[PDB]
């Protein structure tokens, strides 16, 4: 239904600063470098300028059932 | 009795020969012994430049550090996002370096057997046609497609019955073009850890960034595919996160160039429609059983190299044949070679092949439910 | 071992080679020979720097090539001093500055010569402006 | 009177090129079998993988603690012998490569050997001849008699699945070919490929095909294949799905692409109606073998 496509949009005529994230790239292979990675994103968004954050498909990311065992 | 020339040169010769084949190895072995001090050095990417001497890279094992480089680097050359090589215990840089491989990579660029062209298949040459210029036009000649002003599709989907002859058809594909035919079994890409499987996504279509002419082809995808869940094993996460992998990197912003991809499965009901939305994967090729023509072409295709007589009524067997396979066929072939075996027969005759059909036949009382259309 | 009083004195133009030729080859130990004079027991005085040419691409691998010592020491013969060899130095960068294996290595082949030819060593990273070191 | 005092004499000058040989090969011998003696006496080798091999002759290490490294000088290996993925045992403290070890294989892959070589011949199975002859037609014959195929010219048939009710006896004929036939009969249990971590039963499927391919002559049985041979379904909120992704595995890695002419399978499940088309769909399980209860001189042939 057009989703990405009017993020692109949005990304072509803006001015401001605009960061794409993939949503599985922060959990990795090493020990606690998601959490940090999203603090790196959000120091550079408040280091920016008035700026826009666009991060695709949180699904990834948000699902709301866990296991706190894995 | 002037023999004592050619006896002190052959003693000589003898010992000049000796003694380059006795110090070659003395030669390579002290080129060894001198490189037994050569030290390991870790493997890094830059993230950014501090300073004009001060530089900051991520060890890829974990962490992160602050550095310095020699004095003849060229340090223009340090971009965020390039490969260096530091020092164990300096922990300076030594070398700029191109991106690595990950050699599951190489395990499917490289090990990939050709086989015989495409007039080895047979039954189904409108989907032959039909692929080959969706394939073989928009990277051999585009403008013809930039005169229509549309762009060409970036991925196509095969599905059909079981062993209909998708697999081979893509290793008739894979004998075609011969460019860089990355064929994915789609199984073996998740291991057990947790962005194992991105990091290949990630390699992969950066590899097949940087070779331009690509054809990524994915049998079975219905191991990594999914449709959805409401989060039932734990297990189903992680492939579901692969699965946006692929989702995101064939869409994205960063939009793909000339990268074909090929897609095949059995039973496409079962995959997800994020997937089978048009611009992911444009056309639905369907690849159904032979015809009657099309089973006595597959039949007159593997009784090719098959020592026979001439009493064959090849009209009888495939109107005895119904709803079969390539590979019915095949076996039909091997079981007549196994009658001709039977009796010690060196030559296969017709009588053979009557009772092969009723066996291969006689054996597919088994399977049902053959259909699964798309959407 | 039987001791004597610690001294060395230097040369002003000593430690700049030695912060120089330290730094432009930073990561991997640089090899260097140091000249001077045994005045005494216990007073060691260099006067002179030059350093030793590179090879092979490997941390703390040293060498001493007699023709780079014929023709050096004769173009400080034709200098305006000559003078007697009295040891040699390099670095160890990203340290606290310990003699290694290698370092004690060319010591007890090196110690054979002259006695109090005294192993030095610079660091171009562990002093800002207040060390030497 | 002059050219062979001369040429005797020339034996010695050239006995000192002799004697100057001889202390290049035994004299740098000493010193170069000293240092590679001061490496290789460390005997903890730490194991590693090739991840690439540049050439501005230089070769990339992922070690087993999984840290990269690189090194500019390969070592004491030729990169002839080097692919990407080798196991290589290598200094722990110089992180240079020593030795070339043989192959990444499992612990249980190993324990999968059939070694106990039992007894049962053919005699011991009553009843059930027609069967045998077509077991051993389809089998062992393309182990022992390759020509005989090919002068007819046409392929040697891919596996051979066992069926029926669950006490006609199928585990006798597995038993049976190893006790009969040489080659590397290899066993594997049903739920063994079934895992626990996602990802694992898939090596664990390609680990026991290589193990065979390196044992070219490789008699492969299965025991209740429907464990992970299941019906696939499209459902939501609920669904099996890694046993699927070991199937697809075992299907791929027998047939459709990269195909091979060193394998033999043997599969025999209780019930048929469980499995998916694509398990037998011809030429993965290429001849289908009902078994029938025994008649009635079978039973006393039994008994
Ligand atoms: N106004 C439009 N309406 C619909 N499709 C359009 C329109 N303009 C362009 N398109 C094309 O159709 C695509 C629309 O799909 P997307 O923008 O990719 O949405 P989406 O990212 O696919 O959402 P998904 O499938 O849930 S990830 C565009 O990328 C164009 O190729
Ligand atoms: N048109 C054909 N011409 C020749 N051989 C064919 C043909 N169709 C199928 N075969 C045979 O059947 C097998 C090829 O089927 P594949 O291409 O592997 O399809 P597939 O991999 O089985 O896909 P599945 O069954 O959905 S997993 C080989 O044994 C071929 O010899
Ligand atoms: N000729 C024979 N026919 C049938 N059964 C026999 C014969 N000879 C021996 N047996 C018995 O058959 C038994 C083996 O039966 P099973 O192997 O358990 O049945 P099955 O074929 O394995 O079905 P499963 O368990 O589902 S694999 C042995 O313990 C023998 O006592
Ligand atoms: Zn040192």
């Amino acid at each position: 239904c057009g989703k990405t496509m009017l993020a692109k949009a949005v990304a072509h005529h803006t001015t401001a600063a605009f960061i794409r994230v993939v949503g599985s790239e922060f959990v990795q292979k090493y020990l606690g470098e998601g959490p940090r990675m999203v603090r790196d994103v959000f120091r550079l968004a408040k280091e920016n300028a008035p700026a826009i954050i666009f991060i695709d498909e949180i699904d990834a990311i948000a699902t709301k059932r866990f296991d706190a065992q894995t | 009795k002037l023999l004592e020339h050619k006896e002190i040169d052959g003693r000589l010769k003898e010992l000049r020969e000796q003694l380059k084949e006795l110090t070659k190895q003395y030669e390579k072995s002290e080129n060894d012994l001198k490189a037994l001090q050569s030290v390991g050095q870790i493997v890094g990417e830059v993230l950014k430049q501090l300073t004009e001497e001060k530089f900051i890279v991520k060890a890829t094992n974990g962490p992160r550090y602050v550095v310095g480089c020699r004095r003849q680097l060229d340090k223009s050359k340090l971009k965020p996002g390039t490969r260096v090589a530091l020092d164990m215990t300096t922990l300076t840089i030594m070398r700029y370096l191109p991106r690595e491989v990950d050699p599951l990579v190489y395990n499917m660029s490289h090990e990939d057997p050709g086989n015989v062209s495409y007039s080895e298949i047979g039954g189904l040459s409108e989907q032959i046609r039909e692929l080959r210029e969706v394939i073989e036009l928009p990277l051999t000649n585009p403008e013809l497609f930039q005169r229509v002003g549309i762009i060409p599709p970036k991925g196509c989907l095969l599905y059909g019955p079981p062993g209909t002859g998708k697999t081979l058809l893509a290793r008739a594909v894979a004998s075609q073009l011969d460019c860089n035919f990355l064929k994915v079994v789609s199984s073996s890409i998740v291991d057990k850890y947790i962005g194992e499987s991105a990091r290949l996504i990630r390699e992969m279509f950066n590899y097949a960034r940087d070779h331009q002419p690509c054809i990524i082809f994915m049998d079975e995808i219905d191991a990594i595919g999914g449709r959805r869940f409401s989060e039932g094993t734990s297990a189903d996460r992680e492939i579901q996160r692969t699965l946006m992998e692929l989702l995101n990197q064939m869409d994205g912003f960063d939009t793909l160039h000339r990268v074909k991809m090929i897609m095949a499965t059995n039973r496409p009901d079962t995959l997800d429609p994020a997937l089978l939305r048009p611009g992911r994967l444009d056309r639905k090729i369907h690849i159904d059983l032979p015809n009657e023509q099309a089973r006595l072409d597959i039949l007159k295709i593997h009784a090719g190299p098959i020592t026979k007589h001439g009493e064959i009524d090849y009209e009888a067997i495939v109107k005895l044949s119904d709803g079969f396979n390539g590979a019915d066929l095949r076996n039909v072939c091997t079981e007549a070679g196994m009658f001709a075996i039977r009796a010690d027969h060196d030559f296969v005759v017709q009588e053979d092949f009557m009772k092969a059909v009723r066996k291969v036949a006689d054996s597919k009382k088994l399977e049902s439910k053959l259909d699964y259309k798309p959407v | 071992a039987v001791d004597t009083a610690e001294q060395v004195y230097i040369s002003s133009l000593a430690l700049l080679k030695m912060l120089k030729h330290g730094r432009a080859g930073v990561p991997m130990e640089v090899m260097g020979l140091m000249l001077g004079e045994f005045v005494d027991d216990y007073t060691v005085r260099v006067i002179d720097v030059f350093a030793m040419p590179q090879s092979g691409t490997g941390v703390s691998v040293e060498a001493v090539d007699p023709v780079f010592q014929a023709k050096m020491l004769d173009m400080l013969k034709q200098t305006g001093r000559p003078e007697m060899v009295v040891g040699w130095y390099h670095s160890h960068p990203g340290f606290g500055c310990w003699l290694s294996g290698v370092d004690i290595n060319t010591q007890q082949s090196f110690e054979a010569l002259s006695e109090r030819a005294v192993a030095v060593v610079v660091d171009p990273i562990q002093s800002v402006k207040g060390k030497v070191v | 009177r002059t050219r062979l005092l001369d040429s005797e004499i020339k034996i010695m000058k050239s006995e000192v090129l002799r004697v100057t040989h001889e202390l290049q090969a035994m004299k740098d011998k000493i010193k170069e079998n000293s240092e590679k003696i001061k490496v290789n006496k460390t005997l903890p080798y730490l194991v590693s993988n090739v991840i690439e091999l540049l050439d501005v002759k230089c070769a990339v290490i992922k070690t087993s603690t999984r840290q990269t490294y690189f090194l500019p000088v390969i070592g004491l290996v030729d990169a002839e012998k080097l692919k990407p993925g080798d196991l290589v045992g290598v200094n722990k403290d110089s992180y240079l490569i020593l030795e070339t070890l043989p192959t990444e294989y499992d612990s249980r892959v190993k324990a999968m050997e059939v070694d106990e070589r039992p007894t049962e011949q053919y005699s011991d199975i009553g009843g059930l001849d027609k069967q045998i002859q077509e077991l051993v037609e389809a089998i062992v014959l393309p182990m022992n008699h390759k020509e005989k195929f090919e002068n007819l010219g046409i392929q040697p048939p891919k596996g051979v699945l066992m069926y029926g009710p669950p006490g006609t006896g199928k585990t006798l004929l597995a038993r049976a070919c190893a006790a009969q036939t040489k080659a590397t009969f290899l066993k594997l249990a049903g739920p063994q490929l079934v895992q626990m971590f996602i990802g694992d039963g898939a090596k664990l499927v390609r680990d026991a095909f290589a193990l065979a391919k390196e044992k070219a002559p490789s008699i492969i049985f299965i025991d209740e294949l429907d464990a992970i041979g299941t019906k696939r379904f499209d459902s939501e909120k609920a669904g099996d799905r890694e046993v699927q992704r070991t199937m697809l595995e075992l299907l791929n890695q027998l047939d459709g692409f990269q195909p091979n002419t060193q394998v033999k399978v043997i599969a025999a499940t209780n019930r048929v109606d469980i499995l998916d088309p694509a398990l037998l769909r011809s030429g993965r399980l290429d001849r289908k073998i009902e078994f029938p209860m025994p008649n009635e001189e079978a039973r006393a042939r039994i008994m």
